[PDB]
């Protein structure tokens, strides 16, 4: 019937959704937890490489919040 | 006897004139023809499960030649 | 280099796949088997490159919506997309859009 | 583990996949090639079995000749034969095919397509039907189950 | 970690695309009252790797090809860039987020007819170089309408980046005020990818340009038509039919954009079974002479229109 | 050796250069002429240039270079000269990128330095838009008159080459 | 008046696609110069700040240049707000 050709939709839908997923959780886990940071413009570059030096450790993604300031 | 088969003039009112440009923009008539397909789609194929089920065959079929005994 | 990364594995990826079809069938032994220019195509190619370098002159489009002139702006983007049209005409009343001898 | 285990399990592996996706060929010459056709539509439908209808000479597998050879034609078969990417077999559809059958004693048939070609299979009747037909694409797998192409390399 | 993100896009794309081959066999088998591989493996589940199999140690030809270079690049080239145009799609998260991902894809799109024009050459046969001319010129053809089309879309959106087509739709889909362009879209699509009713070089009758390749190399060029089909169809749902992100569950994005990314491609096979198969003159007209005057005059339109309603869209 | 990414490419780009202007078969001269345009996109795009980078690949290589194909396969019936002409390319570019590595300085016409392109590269830069893309969306606003003179050559193309192709 | 009825009726039995191309060009023409909210598309475009506001040294004499960017002397965005 019709609904045997389902099975080879799921296969087919599932591994056009491990690349999506993927990429979600693997940004997460590289970002401690947060969307990778996203720098189109100059000016968001300059921001995020800021960040860098603020954080004490070379990364992006470690925010350093009011506890930081004297 | 005899008909014709495609001896008819089309109307020239604006209703019909206007009902073949929305065929002709909107592709009417292959949608018309999807849906044929769709229908299709849904129906039980007529497929048997050779060699499990055979097709029907009746008393008067030929095959192979042999050689009988009183 | 991350782009440069992804086009490095595409590429490479695509490469082994075709040296090792060409092989894996021959670590197989199979005996040793032994034994006019059209204008009108022309004229196809030369249309789609003068209708291609217009394009390339609309692709800015998008920004150039956010000016403060938009009455000379969007005079000029019609005059393109105005001449791109006359030229289509062109060619299809000179029967440049044409296959038939 | 032996050298004589891995290369039975490799033979499998190589057997079931040619077996399981026959690409043939289809020389529908005559009232033979009907019956191919009706193999093809819904009540049997080659196409489950991994039997694609229609293969190009160059991507086919087997070459199914359905209908009477010629002496006009059997030229023209023998060029699409040996460009034939191998593995490839010759599957030999109804009487005319297999002897010439109604046309055995004229001056321009070839009686049998097996001395123009080499013929694995031959499928009797004058049209087979098209579960005949299917019953000899069934038998041509199970003849391709039987091969030993790296057991008797491994014992050269 | 960005090397184990390269791999989870490659094989998965590579897999899906293994899959299709069985779903469209399966598909067309029931809208023609059958049923389509169900022997090998249940359901026909294995029916796509004994065909893979089977190619990888069938003996190939590689006739007397008048380079025996162009013979192997084409494949390489053909495939190399079927995988490329994947890296930028937001699904929701691109693996390159680039700013003009729009533009690349166009620009790695129009390279896919080099492909084509050097299998022509490497043939050496005089016949299939005639099919590769008219493959050519079709490709070409209908990538005017892709990149106007795109153009007047983007009109609404204000950038390039692929990833503001989704802020963009966050109210309502592109399909509603821009289905005339969406037809002319989907169909655009087809046109590119060799896909019935525009697929002369399958077409048997008139002509493929691909006749002389057999096993591994004909596999390679069968494996990046069909991920065109699947990307072009992923990319129009981006475009006209964009889903909403919820930054928090990822998941619920790629589920929801997938769901929909199948339904398009279902619909090439869908279009495959139901429509005869247009004369290379006629495809030539149906855009020279009736996509291109809309099209054009379409663009016209989506200049003006957001200037007489206020409604120009951020630049960033 | 990530740091001299510009000069890598350009010495690629010159080697396509030697390729087809040695003048193999038209296949394969425009086969080299399609490597050079890739890689004079690469060499574009690490100034800045992304829109004038892309430029390349979808007018250049997918427009024009596909049309020199397209005419060469239909026109075309598919040496020590060569080869004389290939060697000798080639040496003289060792030779010029040996000397430019070796002292940084080479005097051919011009004086021309070895230090790495890096080091002319401007450092500051905090604004929220693309100034690349800011001058070519001004061929609206302000290049009124190169957008006629340019539109109406295209036009003549057209009508141009119908007119020399005709024959009659 | 019977002229054009005829003429119109016949490129839409014929050509509707031409029919349609042209009445969606000549929409593109027009309808921006009667438009009355394509003033305010420039206001929109003009209001965007790109640039630093760089500050003017005060003289004494400047009463329509505010001293804070609150104070309510100054272009004012309400129009936006309730566009
Ligand atoms: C990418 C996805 C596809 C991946 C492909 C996976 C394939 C998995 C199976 C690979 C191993 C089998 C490939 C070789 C089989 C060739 C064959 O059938 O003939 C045996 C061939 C036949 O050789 P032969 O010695 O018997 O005779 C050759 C000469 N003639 C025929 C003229 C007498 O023997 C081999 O070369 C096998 C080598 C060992 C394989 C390990
Ligand atoms: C190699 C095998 C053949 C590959 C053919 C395909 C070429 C890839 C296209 C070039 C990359 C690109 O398009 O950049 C767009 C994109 C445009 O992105 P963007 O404009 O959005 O900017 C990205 C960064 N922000 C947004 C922050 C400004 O380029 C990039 O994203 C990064 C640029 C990296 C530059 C390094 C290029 C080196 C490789 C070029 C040489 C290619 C040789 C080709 C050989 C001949 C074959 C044609
Ligand atoms: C005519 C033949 C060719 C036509 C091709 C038709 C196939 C293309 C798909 C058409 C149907 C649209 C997809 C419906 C299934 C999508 C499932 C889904 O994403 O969630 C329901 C989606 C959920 O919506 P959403 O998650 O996509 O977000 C909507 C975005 N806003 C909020 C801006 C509108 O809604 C539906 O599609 C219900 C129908
Ligand atoms: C207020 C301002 C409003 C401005 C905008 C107003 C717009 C008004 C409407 C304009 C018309 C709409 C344009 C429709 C496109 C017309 C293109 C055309 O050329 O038509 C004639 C063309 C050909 O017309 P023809 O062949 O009959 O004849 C042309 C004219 N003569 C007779 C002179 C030759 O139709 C086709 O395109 C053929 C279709 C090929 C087969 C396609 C299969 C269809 C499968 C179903 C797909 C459904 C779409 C899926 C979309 C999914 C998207 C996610
Ligand atoms: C079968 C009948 C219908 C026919 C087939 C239809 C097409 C196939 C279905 C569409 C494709 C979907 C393929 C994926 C489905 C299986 C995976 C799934 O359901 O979602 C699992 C997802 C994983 O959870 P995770 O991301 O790890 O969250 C961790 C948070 N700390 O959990 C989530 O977070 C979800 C939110
Ligand atoms: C509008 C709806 C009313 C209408 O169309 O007019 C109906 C009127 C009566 O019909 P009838 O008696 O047949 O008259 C035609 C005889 N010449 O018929 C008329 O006589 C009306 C006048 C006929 C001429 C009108 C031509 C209409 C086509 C012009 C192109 C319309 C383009 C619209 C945009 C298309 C894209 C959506
Ligand atoms: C409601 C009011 C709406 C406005 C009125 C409707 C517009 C009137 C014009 C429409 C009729 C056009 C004339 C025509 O009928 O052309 C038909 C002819 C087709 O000839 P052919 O296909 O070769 O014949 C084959 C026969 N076997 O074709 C020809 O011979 C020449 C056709 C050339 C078409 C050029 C298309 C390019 C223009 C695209 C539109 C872009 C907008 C143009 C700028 C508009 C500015 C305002
Ligand atoms: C600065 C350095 C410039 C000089 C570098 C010379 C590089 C060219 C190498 C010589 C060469 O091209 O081959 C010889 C030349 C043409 O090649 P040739 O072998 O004669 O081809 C026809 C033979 N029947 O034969 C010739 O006709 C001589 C051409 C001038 C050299
Ligand atoms: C620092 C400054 C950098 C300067 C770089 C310039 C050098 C780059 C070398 C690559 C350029 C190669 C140019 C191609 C030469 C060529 O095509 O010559 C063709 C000519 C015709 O020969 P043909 O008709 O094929 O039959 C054989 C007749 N003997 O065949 C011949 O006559 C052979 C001629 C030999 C070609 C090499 C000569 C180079 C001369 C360079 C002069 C400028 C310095
Ligand atoms: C190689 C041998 C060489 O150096 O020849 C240089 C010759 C004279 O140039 P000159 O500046 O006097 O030499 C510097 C000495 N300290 O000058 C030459 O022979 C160089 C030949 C160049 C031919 C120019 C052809 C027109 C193109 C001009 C564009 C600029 C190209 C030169 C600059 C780039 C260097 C290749
Ligand atoms: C101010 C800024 C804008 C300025 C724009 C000025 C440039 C316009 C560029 C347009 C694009 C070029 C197209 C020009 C070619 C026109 C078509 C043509 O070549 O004529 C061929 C046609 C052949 O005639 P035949 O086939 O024998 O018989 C049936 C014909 N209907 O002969 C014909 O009978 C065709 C009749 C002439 C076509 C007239 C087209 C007028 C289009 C304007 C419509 C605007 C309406 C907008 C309002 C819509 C409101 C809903
Ligand atoms: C027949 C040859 C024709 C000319 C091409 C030469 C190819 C072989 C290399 C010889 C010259 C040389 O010394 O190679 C070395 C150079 C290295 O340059 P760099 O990366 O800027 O090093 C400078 C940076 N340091 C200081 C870290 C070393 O290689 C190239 O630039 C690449 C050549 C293209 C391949
Ligand atoms: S064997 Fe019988 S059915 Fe087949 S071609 Fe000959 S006569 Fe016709």
């Amino acid at each position: 019937m019709w609904f045997e050709v389902l099975p080879g939709i799921a296969v087919m839908g599932v591994c056009l959704f491990i690349p999506g997923m993927a990429t979600a959780r693997i940004h997460r886990f590289s970002n401690g937890g947060k969307e990778k940071r996203v720098a189109h413009y100059p000016y968001q570059w300059y921001l995020m490489e800021r960040d860098r030096r603020v954080s004490g450790v070379n990364r992006s993604y470690v925010s350093k919040g009011l506890e930081n300031i004297d | 006897t005899y008909k014709y088969v495609n001896l008819r003039e089309p109307s020239m009112d604006m209703k019909s004139v206007t009902d073949r440009a929305a065929q002709t923009l909107l592709w009417t008539e292959l949608i018309r023809g999807l849906g044929m397909t769709l229908s299709y789609l849904f129906r039980e194929p007529a497929t048997i499960n050779y060699p499990f089920e055979k097709g029907p065959l009746s008393p008067r079929f030929r095959g192979e030649h042999a050689l009988r005994r009183y | 280099m991350n782009l440069m990364l992804a086009l490095l594995t595409n590429f490479t990826l695509a490469t082994l796949l075709v040296i090792i079809a060409f092989w894996l069938p021959q670590l197989n032994v199979y005996s040793e088997k032994t034994s006019p220019f059209s204008m009108k195509f022309f004229l196809v190619a030369i249309t789609f490159l003068l209708f291609d370098l217009e394009i390339a002159l609309l692709l800015p489009l998008p920004w150039a919506s956010q000016t403060a002139n938009l009455n000379t702006m969007l005079t000029m983007a019609l005059f393109l997309i105005i001449l791109l049209a006359v030229s289509l005409a062109y060619e299809w009343t000179q029967k440049g859009l044409e296959w038939t001898e | 583990s032996r050298g004589e285990y891995v290369v039975a399990k490799l033979d499998d592996l190589i057997n079931w996949a040619r077996r399981s996706s026959l690409w043939p060929m289809t020389f529908g010459l005559a009232c033979c090639a009907v019956e191919m056709m009706h193999m093809a539509a819904p009540r049997y439908d080659m196409d489950r079995f991994g039997v694609v209808f229609r293969a190009s000479p160059r991507q086919s597998d087997v070459m199914i000749v359905a209908g009477t050879l010629t002496n006009k034609m059997a030229p023209a078969l023998r060029k699409v034969y040996d460009q034939m990417p191998e593995p490839r077999y010759v599957v030999s559809m109804g009487s005319c095919a297999n002897g010439g059958g109604y046309y055995h004693y004229s001056y321009s048939v070839v009686r049998g397509c097996d001395r123009i070609v080499p013929v694995d299979i031959y499928v009797p009747g004058c049209p087979p039907t098209a579960e005949a037909l299917l019953y000899g694409i069934l038998q041509l797998q199970k003849k391709i189950k039987r091969e030993k192409r790296l057991r008797i390399w491994y014992r050269r | 970690m960005f090397m184990i993100n390269i791999l989870m896009l490659i094989i998965p794309i590579l897999l899906a695309v293994a899959f299709l081959t069985l779903v469209e066999r399966k598909v067309l088998g029931y809208m023609q009252l059958r049923k389509g591989p169900n022997v090998v493996g249940p359901y026909g589940l294995l029916q796509p790797i004994a065909d893979a199999i089977k190619l990888f140690i069938k003996e190939p030809l590689r006739p007397a090809t008048s380079s025996a270079s162009m013979f192997i690049l084409a494949p390489i080239m053909a495939l190399g860039l079927a995988l490329t145009m994947w890296i930028p799609l937001p699904m929701p998260y691109p693996l390159i987020n680039m700013n003009l991902g729009v533009l690349f894809m166009l620009a790695m799109s129009s390279l896919a007819v080099y492909s084509i024009l050097w299998s022509g050459w490497a043939s050496n046969s005089k016949y299939a170089l005639i099919g590769a001319l008219r493959a050519v010129a079709q490709t070409i053809s209908y990538e005017v309408t892709l990149a106007i089309i795109l153009l007047s879309v983007l009109l609404m959106s204000g950038s390039f980046t692929l990833s503001t087509l989704i802020t963009t739709q966050e109210q309502m889909w592109l399909i509603l005020p821009a289905w005339p362009l969406a037809m002319m879209w989907f169909i655009s699509t087809l046109a590119e990818t060799n896909r019935a009713p525009f697929d002369l070089t399958e077409g048997e009758s008139e002509l493929g340009f691909n006749v002389e390749y057999a096993a591994g190399p004909f596999a390679l060029f069968f494996m990046a038509e069909y991920a065109n089909i699947i990307m072009m169809n992923i990319f129009t749902a981006i475009l006209f039919l964009g889903t909403s992100h919820n930054p928090h569950m990822p998941e619920l994005y790629t589920i929801n954009f997938t769901i929909k990314s199948l339904l398009l491609t279902m619909s090439f096979l869908w279009i495959r079974a139901s429509y005869p198969r247009f004369r290379y003159d006629q495809l030539m007209h149906l855009l020279w002479k009736n996509f291109l005057p809309l099209t054009l005059a379409l663009c016209m339109w989506h200049v003006s229109l957001p200037i007489l309603t206020s409604g120009i869209p951020p630049q960033t | 050796m990530m740091l001299y990414i510009v000069f890598i490419l350009s010495v690629i780009f010159v080697m396509g250069f030697v390729g087809f202007s040695s003048k193999p078969s038209p296949i394969y001269g425009g086969l080299g002429l399609i490597v050079s345009g890739g890689v004079g996109c690469g060499i574009v795009l690490n100034f800045g240039g992304s829109f004038l980078g892309l430029m390349v690949f979808l007018i250049y290589l997918g427009g024009m270079m596909v049309v020199f194909g397209y005419t060469t396969a239909m026109a075309t019936e598919q040496n020590k000269a060569v080869l004389g002409a290939f060697v000798t390319g080639l040496l003289m570019e060792f030779f010029m990128v040996y000397y430019v590595l070796k002292d940084k300085e080479v005097e051919v016409v011009f004086e021309f330095n070895g230090l790495g392109d890096w080091v002319i590269y401007d450092t500051g830069d905090s604004g929220f838009f693309s100034e690349e893309a800011m001058g070519i969306a001004a061929l609206y606003s302000y290049g009124t008159w190169l957008v006629i003179v340019t539109g109406w050559s295209l036009l003549i193309g057209v009508v141009v080459i119908m007119e020399i192709t005709r024959g009659n | 008046a019977e002229r054009v009825a005829a003429f119109l009726k016949n490129v839409w039995a014929k050509e509707p696609v031409l029919v349609a191309s042209f009445a969606i060009a000549g929409l593109a023409v027009i309808l921006p110069t009667l438009s009355p909210y394509t003033k305010y598309s420039l206001m929109i475009n003009r209001a965007t700040p790109y640039n630093y506001p760089v500050p003017l040294r005060d003289d004494g004499n400047m009463p329509d240049v505010p001293s804070h960017p609150q104070d309510p002397q100054g272009p004012s965005l309400e129009w936006l707000k309730r566009l």
